[PDB]
């Protein structure tokens, strides 16, 4: 059972760490990009309409 | 007072009508046109429509004809110019009467027997002349009148999706409001027909419409006219607060529906949109809606409010509500969730809060132990969201003492508490006295936030 | 007579045309191609074509009309095809002999060659009859048995004259109204603007349901014979396929199938197959066709023709109603008529707000919306009527946030929001539950404890089960589903079998093309009947596992209760699900 | 009789040219202009190029010419008006000729013997006129006669990407494009010398220039031929097959290109522009495009766009697929993920589409498993896409054995299925029986979507 749970609690923090630190910065990175893009799309419509 | 109006004053009648463009009719060779003045149209069929100029020039004024220009015919069209911008008859017996969008009773009664003229915009209240809020207004709503505190004076919207119950939680909450003199006024702008038949029999039936002015403007109805309802509805509560001594709490439906209507309205004088279309002074004309609430120095009166949007898509960051959580205080949220998941009212009290809460919960209004009461009803509320997440996680027996008996409340909090009939009332005593029932489940140690004295005498 | 000074495509300006009035057909070119004035810049007038504006010079007439957009309302229209605006396409291939529509044609919205059996109603000789009073009653099909000739609406006055029982064409006088001095003449037909809504005694709370047939619309998100709704999505996702189906198979007593924006493919799609299928609303099996009427106007006809069919449908439903037919006007691509409208204002040069539409798309959408409901027509005999608004949304890039989207959402009651994912793993009706709603439920109540009692409770039981499972799938996918609870389990399976086999059925196959009301019923009692036994049968201390295992059969029968065929009857079906609950019951002794 | 007239009709030389913006040449003095009418502008040179009125004022006629505007001056150029809209000399000769973008052949042949002039823009076809399409069209694609089954008289087109296989594709489906023979029109709008090379080696290797004929508007052309080309090719097709009573399949390509032409001209015209500065009326052109195909009543002849459209950024999203999606008929989507990973033809079968498949492959026109089959194996391919995702995000080993079997049945489908080579010409039956080879992995319990009766009799 120790063998076990100490294998289950390295895979469980190996996740944690994973999703921390790769997921978190990279979906919120995605999220500025594309607030970016969409801020961009934006800004060029708006100058369409000026013209 | 109110004698200088003993003065008959000619109006102008213009047969010239230069262009018909759109929703505008583009008058010429007018004598002094007024801005924002008040046009009655003579169509060559016979039918009257009424109209708000909205760009002036030389000889020129462009106006914003309601009902559309359909049949406006440039040879045969007279327009009456009423040197005066919109104004609407007040009087303290408007209080049981229904008036449309452009302020017409819709009644079976007679129009208003006027006390005074007043404004639809309106001016400025005095920032020197203005008070913090301080007492609670009572609302049948449990879960608002514990978690989300109303007190008089404030802008607390509520922000919905557009399926949820907004409009049902706002029949509820004119019908159950009082004091913990009152006199509602209600606002729906945009709303569907079907919801507004249901407005007019919930009042007309549960006895609300001999304390409520309502201010109906249909979806079909007129968008100029959907711009002048909320001007209406603030108006009127500014006059019965300020020169009548009592309190409103107005309640404005789908500001989203508003907005929209204020965006054609701007795309109208050929400006620009803004972020999300709508127009970049969205911010302004929301502000002068919201802030023409609150409560006064020298006046007994006061004029709550809650604004209640329709937030597109569910979306927070979406302009409106961006806007209207930046000018009002607080915030009550409907959800999705909570609405698939039970019955009225859909409200989740995690994201919802009010920020001058802590002045209607106080010691000498309602009862001392509100605050201690909610904020640990919130925060074990909190708790049993987690510990219901973390159940299907680290298995149902895992779970500590401190999260079985969370998940017991959070269970007996969905569905009790604030699970309420759409027509019972829960004072705001009897909703702490349920909140202490729900919270007796724990060991006194458990209970943290609530304060020692409290907790002696209560639990 | 005016006469062209720009075209610059569909949007002619004519010049020279004073007294001209907004929304006024007027006859552009010489193959006097329609029109409609939308702009009068004094001597000039904005005109948008309702045909092909090619070939048309600078000083071509213009004439007016003197007439807004009118529909040639009466009996006659219960199986054609009517273009943008209203003109039969079978009449116009008949006559022209063509594949093609002839440029300019002028064909009679009603044909006046057939000669309708008329039979007078009880107003007489000298009585006053009111707008919308109903003096006769023509047979036109099977189904539409009679056909009320209602006068028109805005035109009163004393009876001066009545035609007696006879056969009738369209043209010849039926009724001699005295009126205020001028005896004016109504023959069978009569013509009504379509963007001024019919007058109405009073508007009532649509109660009784549209039985959509689908499982998931008729269960979960519930329609009123009266209620607006919407079905947007991306393209596929099967917005034609619902609006087939509940135009097809429902209560209405008439329907109008408005396809502005739509492929001719599927106008020629429904002419095929709508013949075919029959329903025993009348004493007899009757033709489809005999009950609906289609507004086709294809995509490539001209945005104007796009704009004027979703007016044309819903006045058309109007009359019907008038008439006290429950009607279900099936709109398809209301997002092509808001992008019609956008096209006409960016050729215009009208500033637009969101997203390129015009600013008054909320205020075009509401207006047409608002025509929907239930209400009682007036002038006597006292009638009820409804028209039910299925209207088929298309936002661009499958987005819930686009403005034609979000304007019908504030509109309309009740939302059939699509999924595109559900939709390309062929996951049909491809309902977006999580999102989807329906505000008539609260009415609906009534009927259902009239009806079925227990049906509100399940439906609000399936919706607490599929938002529980929703939750607990996420919590699967973030954690692995490590140790499960055994009720977590049996609600996720219970949920999964509800998906595969409740809310996924084939519109086209022959078992689960409809599902009425009672056997979606009795199927949503056995799915909760299952869950319930399967939740006492665990917490009594039987393994999930296990039960699963020995319940199987029974899962199974609960999956094949889908495959069940309505076509036996309430007798049969009925009875083969009480066994269905006798086996369930069995289960849970064992 | 055939009714033709012989008459001659003067036509008038302007030489007043009052701009030469962009693309537009804009006259300036002349009597009663005709909307969309052909002109002919002499350039000082001498050379003499097409043109298209676009919008007429008074007295100006603005003028698209097809041939570009570098070389047009003011001075020496004269604009004659033909008086009449664009009429390509349509014949039965014109199978195995090569047109340019204009209709001039470039086959070194001489001017196609006209049998008669029909304009370019067409009429549209009377929906009462139209036959439902009920003929499967079996494409030795198995990704396509399966899962998504084209028919004669549909438009579905090719979503790609840049560098996708989508000429090689379609090349394919011309090859073998048989029912369960066909005439090809086939229109190139700016693409290379390597598209147009391969396409005329393909269909010579085939025999296809015995009928078939190209409008080969190469990106060396002009850029504003490329709005003409589509029209000429798609009238010339429905000359085919109406007046001829053939079975045209025609063959569009980059309409995307062509739309970057509208787009190029609308801004040019300074007109309202929608999404990406794309015309407002896009949608209209495209509609008007893509609806000339397909069956009509009385005539035995049809015609089968495949217009091969390239989304940009290989995004759906994008305006044009958006729109050519919502017009058409269904999309065949190539993955550039699927490339990637090497399969050929790398068919993404989940978000591709055909309308016409549940008419097209029911019983007595194939096997009575089709549509079980396909959506059987639509089901298990999402099923396998979203185990994989479990897969890259969760540990493999948290994986059921459902899912497990999903992965495998992916990586089978993709591998083996999907994966076709060129000129392996798979029969509608053979690949329903591949289909039933991969679906016989599961236990006949877990095929939800197979009815009883069609799993019995075939598992
Ligand atoms: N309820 C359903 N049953 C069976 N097939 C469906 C159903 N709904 C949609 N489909 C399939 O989806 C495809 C396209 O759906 P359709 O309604 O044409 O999309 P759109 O709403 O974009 O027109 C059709 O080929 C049809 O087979
Ligand atoms: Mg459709």
């Amino acid at each position: 059972a120790f063998i076990i749970l100490d294998e289950v609690i390295k895979v469980t923090n190996r996740r944690v760490n994973a999703i921390e630190h790769v997921i978190i910065p990279r979906t919120e990175n995605t999220i500025a990009y594309i607030n970016s893009e969409l801020d961009e799309l934006d800004r060029e419509e708006f100058y369409r309409l000026k013209k | 007072a109110v004698e200088q109006g003993f003065n008959v004053k000619p109006r102008l009648n213009y047969n010239t009508v230069s262009g018909v463009n759109g929703p505008l009719v583009i008058l010429e060779k007018v004598k002094f046109p007024r801005y924002n003045e008040i046009v009655n149209l003579t169509l060559p069929d016979g039918t009257v429509r009424q109209g708000q100029v909205l760009e002036i020039r030389g000889d020129r004024a462009i106006v914003q004809v309601f009902e559309g220009t359909s049949g406006i015919d440039v040879k045969k069209t007279t327009v009456e110019f009423t040197g005066e911008s919109l104004r609407i008859p007040v009087s303290e017996d408007m209080l049981g009467r229904i008036f449309d969008g452009s302020g017409r009773p819709i009644d079976n009664g007679p129009k208003v027997f006027a006390e005074d003229y007043l404004d639809i915009n309106g001016s400025p209240i005095n920032p020197y002349a203005r008070i913090y809020p301080e007492e609670m207004i009572s609302t049948g709503v449990s879960a608002i009148d514990t978690m989300n505190s109303i007190a008089r004076g404030q802008k607390i919207p509520i922000f919905s999706a557009s399926g949820l119950p907004h409009n049902e939680i706002a029949a509820q909450i004119c019908r159950q409001a009082g004091l913990v003199n009152f006199s509602i006024v209600f606002a729906a702008m945009g709303v569907n027909l079907e919801t507004a038949r249901f407005f007019k029999q919930d009042f007309e039936e549960n006895g609300s419409l001999e304390r409520t002015s309502l201010f109906l403007n249909l979806a079909n109805d007129p968008t100029i006219e959907r711009i002048i309802t909320p001007r209406l509805a603030l108006t009127t509560a500014e006059y019965l607060a300020y020169q009548t001594e009592r309190h409103v709490l107005t309640i404005l439906t789908d500001m989203s529906s508003y907005a929209d209507a204020l965006r054609e309205v701007s795309a109208a004088r050929e400006e620009v949109p803004g972020r999300r279309g709508y127009p970049g002074y969205m911010y302004t004309d929301l502000s002068t809606i919201y802030e023409r609430a609150g409560r006064v120095e020298g006046r007994n009166g006061s004029i709550t409010q809650i604004p209640i949007l329709t937030m597109p898509n569910d979306d927070i960051t979406h302009p409106i509500p961006d806007l209207t959580g930046y000018i009002t205080e607080g915030q009550i949220f409907v959800d999705r969730q909570l609405h698939n998941k039970g019955i009225y009212p859909p409200i989740n009290v995690l994201p919802s809060l009010s920020r001058l809460m802590k002045s209607a919960i106080g010691e000498g209004m309602t009862r001392k132990d509100h605050g201690d009461v909610s904020n640990q009803l919130y925060a074990k509320y909190a708790i049993g969201k987690d510990a219901a997440a973390m159940k299907a996680v680290v298995g149902e027996e895992a779970l500590s003492i401190e999260d079985k008996l969370s998940l017991e409340f959070l269970e007996k909090f969905e569905k009790t508490f604030i699970t309420q009939g759409a027509y019972e009332d829960r004072t705001v005593f009897e909703s702490l006295d349920q909140a202490w029932s729900l919270l007796r489940i724990y060991p006194k140690e458990m209970l943290n936030r609530i304060s020692p004295k409290i907790l002696d005498e209560f639990y | 007579y005016g006469a062209i000074y720009s075209v610059s495509g569909p949007v002619v300006i004519a010049e020279n045309m004073i007294g001209c009035a907004m929304y006024e057909l007027v006859k552009v070119g010489h193959d006097n191609l329609v029109g409609e004035v939308i702009r009068i810049d004094g001597d000039k007038a904005t005109i948008q074509v309702y045909e092909e504006t090619a070939g048309l010079t600078v000083g071509d007439p213009v004439l007016r009309t003197g007439k807004p957009l009118s529909v040639e309302l009466g009996p006659g229209l219960m199986e054609t095809i009517y273009d943008g605006i209203q003109r039969p396409l079978k009449a116009i291939k008949e006559e022209s002999q063509s594949i093609y529509i002839p440029r300019g044609i002028d064909t009679p919205a009603l044909d006046r060659t057939i000669k309708w059996q008329f039979t007078p109603g009880k107003f007489q000789v000298g009585d006053h009859i009111s707008g919308g009073d109903i003096y006769g009653s023509v047979f036109e099909n099977s189904l539409i048995s009679s056909h009320k000739i209602l006068l028109p609406p805005r035109s009163r006055g004393t009876i001066t004259w009545i035609a007696p029982a006879g056969e009738y064409t369209l043209d010849e006088k039926i009724l001699e109204v005295e009126f205020d001095g001028k005896k004016s003449d109504f023959t069978l037909y009569h013509t009504w603007p379509v963007r001024v809504p019919r007058p109405v005694t009073e508007k009532l709370s649509a109660d009784y349901p549209l039985l959509t047939g689908q499982r998931v619309l008729d269960a979960l998100f519930p329609c009123v014979q009266g209620g607006t709704t919407c079905i947007p999505g991306a393209f596929g996702c099967g917005k034609t396929v619902i609006s087939q189906s509940l135009s097809k198979y429902s209560n209405s007593d008439a329907i109008i199938y408005v396809g502005c924006g739509e492929r001719g493919n599927e106008m020629a799609e429904v002419l095929m197959e709508f013949p075919e299928l029959y329903t025993e609303m009348s004493g007899t099996k009757e033709p489809i066709m005999k009950r609906t009427t289609l507004v086709a106007n294809t995509s490539n006809m001209p945005v104007a023709a796009r704009e004027a069919s979703i007016y044309t449908g819903i006045t058309l439903a109007e009359y019907f109603r008038d008439q006290g037919k429950n009607v279900s006007m099936i709109a398809d691509s209301s997002s092509r008529w808001a992008e019609a409208l956008r096209e006409i204002s960016g050729r215009l040069g009208e500033m637009p707000a969101d997203q390129g539409f015009p600013a008054y798309l909320g205020a075009k959408l509401a207006s047409f919306y608002e025509r929907a409901g239930k209400a009682v027509a007036l002038g006597s005999p006292d009638r009820t009527g409804s028209v039910s608004i299925v209207a088929a949304v298309s936002p661009a890039g499958g987005d819930f946030s686009d403005p034609v989207t979000t304007a019908t959402l504030g509109i309309t009651q009740v939302f059939w929001g699509l999924d595109k994912k559900l939709a390309q793993r062929k996951h049909f009706p491809s309902i977006n539950t999580s999102v989807s709603y329906s505000k008539y439920t609260n009415v609906l109540n009534k009927f259902y404890d009239s009806n079925y009692p227990e049906f509100p409770v399940l439906r609000d039981r399936m919706k607490e089960i599929l938002s529980n499972a929703e939750e607990l799938e996420q919590v699967v996918q973030l954690v692995g589903k490590s140790a499960l609870s055994d009720s977590d389990k049996i609600t996720l399976d219970v949920a999964t079998l509800i998906k595969e086999d409740f809310l996924q059925q084939n519109g086209y196959s022959t078992y689960d093309a409809f599902c009425p009301i009672w056997k979606t019923f009795d199927m949503m009692r056995a799915f909760i009947s299952y869950h319930d036994e399967a939740q006492k049968a665990v917490a009594n201390g039987a393994n999930w596992s296990k039960l699963a295992d020995s319940t199987g059969d029974v899962k199974h029968a609960v999956s094949s209760s889908k495959f069940f065929e309505p076509s036996r009857g309430e007798k049969e079906v009925h009875g083969e699900f009480e066994k269905l609950l006798s086996t369930m019951q069995e289960r849970f002794a064992e």
